[PDB]
């Protein structure tokens, strides 16, 4: 009939803080903390918490992460300021085929050298989306009237390395293991845990690529159905294996800038030169969609046709796939994917076009020239979602369709980090029972 | 191991209050780890230093000698002890601990009576 | 309010040291006020284990077995409880408090030697 | 006679200490902490503190706070390395007034575009002061044989913003609340408070602005008022208006001198030249002169002869009344205001004057280029204090001249954390009691 | 001094227990640069340290006591040397080697006995 006050009891709230956790490049693997084999996943009882996937401020802390720890790999690398100069380009002309004509352009200018007082003229091969005609024409790189670039410097490398995150001390990750789970709502299977799971920085923008996998069936996860602007992120069941090359020989020149700066030149093409091909299977990605279709009318219409079509966007990075395979950033065409107008050996290779200059996480003057990667890539790597955007006006509907899109890097953080939040201990709690201390 | 006692009733919860509290202390990338470790030993301290100042301190059951009445809560322990749990115990008193936190300000008054007063020859 | 007490009687003023002993804990601005905050938590903890050496860890009064030797002050009990404040009491012991606290050590210290044989039957 | 002990008494000793801001531009509070709402105030009463203006150790640290944030603020603005190269300028003389002829200049110069093998020649007005000859004549700028100034990016304004400052945990700040209080000795009424008032880093160097007044008479602060070496400080009860305003209608022009540095340079002026005014009104001086007259008397006799003549300093600075309009910087001559002697709708006007090249903190190779701000400008502001200067012919004299003076940033922030010290609370304690521990 | 007497047997050195705990913070005259941080780095572990071990005692109900006893019985296999030559001519450093791999559960008895302790105070006094 008295207060008592006990220490350590498991009551908890929602809260805020800083993370960490690496392994056990640019995503920096030396400064770090490693993490430990065999984590405790610590099953709970029954509690069941509200987990919300689109508030949570994990996903913001990673997003505001990459960006800090990117543009602290890139500062200590080549400034590409003298290579502003006039260009004077003729066409390509070597064993080009039907495709590719006038894609690359060699261009001849001037470039200064170690002793400051003598130039020379040197060559080079670049891409029509990098130059830009200024009225045996001239011509000047299309990112020299906002800033300068910063040449990625070839030593370190730029493929995705697995990391964790850690809650700090006094907090703690309650994670998810419901097999259906809409991304709002409750969940009977609730779970703590000290790192995440093997989450991974992929950089996508229309089909997530080399991520985490689904378990039963597709799952769709979204926010409010009705809303027209709002992302439907799907995951698949099971993996599509993606292969995109570019079956180029390159030769990479040492043009060399100033007093130990050098500016890696394309040099000449050895062979000739084709359009990168950028593959995929028929009858698994019909089995796919045939899947994901089924899983859409569960809760949008019922017998209404579904359709897709290829994406409408205004810039070059929303209206096509753009991916890493190796430093040498693709583009693919992906409008003969979404052809389909679902009622209820072969490849779909895709003309996958490539750019050198790159301009991610959208600030407004900071470019990077992405240095070429001599003889022939490819990957093998395999599509584990879709970003997909709802497109039409009428309430009564007979018909939705699906228009891909994407863009907006936050959205492939909030894929594969839905199923975690993390939460404030606070241990003291008063008033049980009978007492009276003499 | 760690709080998978939630979810249990408060008297089975009772006999495991230690093995939460010991797993309460325990360039970027780097600074966030300083600022992770300091605000531990903040909250560690600011915890410690209720728990001193009330009087009953480093006891996990703690039993001090405040009265109750119906108003912070009337439901009696033939419930809140056989069937609910800490979690749900937590929500009921959410806007009524600050007063009760007030009122265990009575230590350092029955401190200086029993301590400095008394004992005097 | 936070040291309200400051110019009272110093009986008077002992009756609320709690708020005192709360409020000891509450890029340009980065290393200097982790470094000021750092510092705080040093100071608090310095006093805490200095308080922890004398026997009095959790209590904000004691009592302890050493005589109050007349050389520090020749004052007696008619004229320090009743009309003067801690400011001018800190003021006149300011250089007698080292040698206080070294026979407070040593008088805790020959305090602990005397139960653990006692217990050992 | 026992020892007691207690932890948790009222006990402070003079200390110091890094104090952190907090606040509701170059002052960037986007790094500081917000403020908290209706700050508590706790009055002492039986209490005697030794407080000590010229002496208090949180002066310096503003200073310094001051300095590196401006430092700070600097940074990510355009460097403007290469701009000086040998100037031609001619006499603007259009329709120019009879006064300040051959002020500014017209200059025609010539400078590296975007593209680095290309230049363009150009032309921009400027001052006589920020000029200098070399031998129509060439010239060059005053900045670019010791350094190169740095321009200041023009989304960036100098606005003052109030600035609390705030103590941390263990640290208390004591506020003095004498009404008669001349910054040195015991005060009688001392209270505490967590949080200083809102403190502008208003920037003058004789004429204090938008300060904050007295309450009943205007007061005397110095050092040695029997010293002529240290700077008597005079702060007023009631304030006087000032209208200082730049007339002519000048524009800007962006000239780019590389791929993504603009450098704004003065364009062609729309109308006629006229010289910046500066308005204080005549009466209201007469009656605060008269003020600081009666009150400046009490120091030295009922029979001395007070007289005011204008500044005597080396520099620009110290001669001439500085401050800054919301992006560029004033000095005026402020001759007809301390021209008078006291014995026992008309309104003054000063001939302000405009600088750009602005070496501020008194730094050797630290500079500024302050754009041009396009169409007039006025600033309305009002006189809170002033510096003044003693001249200290001999003792047993019956004459004292007083001069304006200044130029040390301290002692402009001097006037503003008078009443306030801190202190480090040291909560331990003992006293002799009759009890015993058991 | 600091470590004075560690060589000594395990009874000379019970009257110069008080001298480690002091200095096991820091000290007050060594109370940017990369000397300053690695300095940071170093007061607070320091902290760290000296807060995990000050819990460590707080859990077993013996804070605040530089000596304690406890209640929960102590098993054969552990060791065999009676009190006669362990507390006289046995130096405090050949004492960790052969209890290394035991501590992780001599830690949880003593929990265990704290806490079922505290529960019978707990119930003895709710009469
Ligand atoms: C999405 O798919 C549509 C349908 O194929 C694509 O529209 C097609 O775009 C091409 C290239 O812009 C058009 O070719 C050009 O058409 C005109 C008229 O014949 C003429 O100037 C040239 O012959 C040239 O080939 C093509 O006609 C057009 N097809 C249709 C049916 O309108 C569209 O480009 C795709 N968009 C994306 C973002 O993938
Ligand atoms: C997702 O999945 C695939 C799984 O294979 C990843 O492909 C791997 O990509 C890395 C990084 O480019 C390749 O490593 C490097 O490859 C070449 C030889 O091909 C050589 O320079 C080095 O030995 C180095 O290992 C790796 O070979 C490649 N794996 C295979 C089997 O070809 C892919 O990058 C992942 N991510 C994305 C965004 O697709
Ligand atoms: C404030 O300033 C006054 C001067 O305006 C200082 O008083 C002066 O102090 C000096 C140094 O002690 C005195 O000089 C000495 O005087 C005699 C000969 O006259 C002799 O003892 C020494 O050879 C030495 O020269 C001086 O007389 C005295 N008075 C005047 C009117 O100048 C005063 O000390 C300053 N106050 C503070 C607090 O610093
Ligand atoms: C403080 O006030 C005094 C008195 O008003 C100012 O002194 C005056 O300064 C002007 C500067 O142009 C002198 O005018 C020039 O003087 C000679 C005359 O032979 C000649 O070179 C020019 O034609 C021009 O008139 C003026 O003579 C001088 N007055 C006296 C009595 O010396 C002084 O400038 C003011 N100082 C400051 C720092 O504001
Ligand atoms: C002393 O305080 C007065 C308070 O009025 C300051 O006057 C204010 O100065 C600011 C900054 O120059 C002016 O803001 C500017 O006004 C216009 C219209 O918005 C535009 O040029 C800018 O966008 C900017 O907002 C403000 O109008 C002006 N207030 C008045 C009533 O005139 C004065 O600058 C302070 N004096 C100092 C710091 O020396
Ligand atoms: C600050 O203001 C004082 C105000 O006295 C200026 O001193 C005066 O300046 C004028 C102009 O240079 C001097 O010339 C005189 O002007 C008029 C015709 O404009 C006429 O009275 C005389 O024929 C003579 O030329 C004048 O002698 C001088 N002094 C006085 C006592 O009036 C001073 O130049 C200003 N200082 C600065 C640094 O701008
Ligand atoms: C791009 O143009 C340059 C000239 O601007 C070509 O370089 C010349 O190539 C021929 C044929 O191989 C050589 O004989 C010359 O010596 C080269 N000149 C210089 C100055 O190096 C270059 O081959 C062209 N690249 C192509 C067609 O891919
Ligand atoms: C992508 O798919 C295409 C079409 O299946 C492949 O191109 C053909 O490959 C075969 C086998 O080597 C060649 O005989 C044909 O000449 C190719 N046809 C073309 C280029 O039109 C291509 O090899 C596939 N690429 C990958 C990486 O799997
Ligand atoms: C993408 O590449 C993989 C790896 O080469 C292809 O898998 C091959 O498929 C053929 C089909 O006849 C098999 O004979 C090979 O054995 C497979 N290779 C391996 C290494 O197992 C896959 O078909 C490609 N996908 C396309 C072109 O869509
Ligand atoms: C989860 O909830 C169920 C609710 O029925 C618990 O099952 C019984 O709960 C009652 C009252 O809550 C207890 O008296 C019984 O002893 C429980 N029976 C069993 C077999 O546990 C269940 O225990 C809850 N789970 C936990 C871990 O407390
Ligand atoms: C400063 O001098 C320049 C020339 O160096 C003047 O610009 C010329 O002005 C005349 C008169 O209007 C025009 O006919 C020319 O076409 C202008 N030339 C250029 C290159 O702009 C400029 O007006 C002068 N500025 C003044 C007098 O304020
Ligand atoms: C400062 O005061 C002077 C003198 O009163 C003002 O100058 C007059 O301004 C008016 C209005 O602009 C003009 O019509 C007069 O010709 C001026 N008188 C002269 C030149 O003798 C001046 O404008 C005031 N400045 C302010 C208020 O900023
Ligand atoms: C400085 O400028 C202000 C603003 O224009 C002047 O204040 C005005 O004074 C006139 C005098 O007739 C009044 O009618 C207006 O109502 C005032 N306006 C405001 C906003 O206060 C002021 O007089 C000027 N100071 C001088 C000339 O010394
Ligand atoms: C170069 O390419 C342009 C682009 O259309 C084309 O008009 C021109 O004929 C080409 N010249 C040669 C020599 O191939
Ligand atoms: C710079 O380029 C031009 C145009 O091709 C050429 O005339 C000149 O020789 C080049 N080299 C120099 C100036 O060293
Ligand atoms: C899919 O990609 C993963 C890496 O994300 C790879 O390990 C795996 O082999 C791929 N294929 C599957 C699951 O069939
Ligand atoms: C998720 O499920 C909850 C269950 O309450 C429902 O209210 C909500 O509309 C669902 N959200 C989506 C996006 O399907
Ligand atoms: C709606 O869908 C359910 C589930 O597939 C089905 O049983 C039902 O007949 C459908 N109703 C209509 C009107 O299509
Ligand atoms: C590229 O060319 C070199 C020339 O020696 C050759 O050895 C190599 O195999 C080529 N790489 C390809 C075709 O991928
Ligand atoms: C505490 O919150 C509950 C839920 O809204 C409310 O009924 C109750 O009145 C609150 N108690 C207060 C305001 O004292
Ligand atoms: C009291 O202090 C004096 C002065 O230090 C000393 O001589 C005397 O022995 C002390 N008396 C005691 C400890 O009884
Ligand atoms: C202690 O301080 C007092 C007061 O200032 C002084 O009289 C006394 O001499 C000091 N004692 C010593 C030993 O310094
Ligand atoms: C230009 O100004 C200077 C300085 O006042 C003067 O000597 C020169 O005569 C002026 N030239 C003309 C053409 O007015
Ligand atoms: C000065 O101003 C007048 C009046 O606006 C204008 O007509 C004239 O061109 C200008 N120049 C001269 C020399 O008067
Ligand atoms: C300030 O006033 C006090 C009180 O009269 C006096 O003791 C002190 O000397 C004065 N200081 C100055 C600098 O006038
Ligand atoms: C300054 O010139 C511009 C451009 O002609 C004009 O719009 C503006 O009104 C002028 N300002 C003044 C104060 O006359
Ligand atoms: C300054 O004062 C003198 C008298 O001391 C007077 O003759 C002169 O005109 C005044 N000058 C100004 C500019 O007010
Ligand atoms: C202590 O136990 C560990 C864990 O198996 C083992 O590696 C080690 O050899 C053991 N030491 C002794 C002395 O038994």
């Amino acid at each position: 009939l008295w207060v008592t006050v006990y220490y350590g009891v498991p009551v908890w709230k929602d809260a805020e803080t800083t993370l960490f956790c690496a392994s056990d490049n640019v995503w920096a693997t030396h400064a770090c903390v490693p993490t430990d084999p065999n984590p405790q996943e610590i099953h709970l009882e029954n509690v069941t918490e509200e987990f919300n996937m689109w508030k949570n401020n994990m996903v913001e802390q990673m997003h505001t992460d990459i960006i800090s720890l990117w543009d602290q790999s890139l500062k200590p690398c080549v400034k590409l300021t003298p290579l502003c100069v006039t260009l004077q380009c003729t066409n390509v002309t070597n064993n080009i085929t039907d495709d590719m004509r006038g894609e690359l352009k060699n261009c001849s200018f001037n470039m200064t050298t170690e002793l400051r007082d003598k130039k020379q003229k040197v060559y080079s091969l670049f891409y029509r989306l990098d130059v830009v005609q200024i009225n045996n024409k001239e011509y000047r790189l299309i990112n020299c009237n906002t800033s300068a670039c910063t040449q990625a410097c070839p030593k370190v490398s730029f493929e995705p390395i697995p990391i964790h995150y850690c809650a700090p001390a006094g907090f703690a990750i309650l994670k998810c293991k419901d097999k259906k789970f809409n991304g709002t709502g409750p969940c009977p299977s609730v779970s703590t845990v000290q790192c995440t799971h093997g989450i991974k920085p992929v950089v996508s923008t229309q089909l997530l690529l080399n991520g985490s996998l689904a378990e039963e069936e597709v799952m769709i996860r979204s926010e409010n159905i009705t809303n027209n602007a709002k992302n439907i992120l799907v995951q698949f069941n099971t993996p599509v294996q993606i292969n995109c090359t570019r079956p180029n020989n390159n030769t990479r020149k040492s043009i060399r800038i100033g007093p130990g700066q050098a500016f890696y030149a394309t040099g000449d093409i050895i062979g000739d030169i084709r359009q990168a091909h950028c593959n995929v299977s028929k009858a698994t990605w019909n089995e796919t969609l045939g899947k994901v279709v089924k899983q859409l009318r569960k809760h949008f219409g019922n017998n209404t046709i579904i359709r897709f079509a290829n994406s409408s966007g205004g810039d070059l990075e929303v209206t096509t796939h753009s991916f890493n395979c190796g430093g040498e950033f693709f583009y693919c065409n992906t409008s003969g994917l979404f052809n389909s107008t679902w009622i209820s050996n072969d490849s779909i290779t895709l003309p996958c076009r490539i750019k050198q200059i790159i301009n991610m996480w959208q600030r407004i003057g900071q470019c990077m020239y992405a240095p070429p990667i001599q003889g022939v890539i490819r990957c093998v790597s395999n599509i584990t979602g879709l970003i997909l955007t709802r497109d039409g006006g009428s309430t009564n509907s007979t018909t939705e369709t699906f228009r891909p899109g994407g863009g907006d890097m936050r959205d492939n953080w909030r894929s594969e980090l839905y199923k975690y939040k993390v939460v404030k201990i606070e241990p003291l709690g008063v008033a049980p029972t009978r007492c009276k201390r003499r | 191991g760690f709080l998978g006692a939630a979810g249990s009733t408060m008297g089975a919860a009772s006999m495991t209050l230690t093995v939460q509290a010991r797993n309460l202390l325990s360039t970027v990338w780097g600074i966030k780890q300083l600022q992770a470790r300091v605000l531990a030993v903040e909250r560690y301290l600011r915890d410690q230093q209720l728990l001193g100042i009330w009087g009953c301190s480093g006891k996990l059951i703690c039993c001090t000698n405040v009265p109750w009445n119906s108003s912070w809560s009337n439901r009696n322990l033939s419930e809140i002890w056989d069937n609910m749990t800490w979690l749900q115990w937590d929500k009921e008193i959410s806007n009524y601990t600050q007063i009760i936190y007030g009122l265990l300000e009575e230590s350092q008054n029955q401190q200086e009576k029993n301590e400095q007063d008394l004992l005097a020859l």
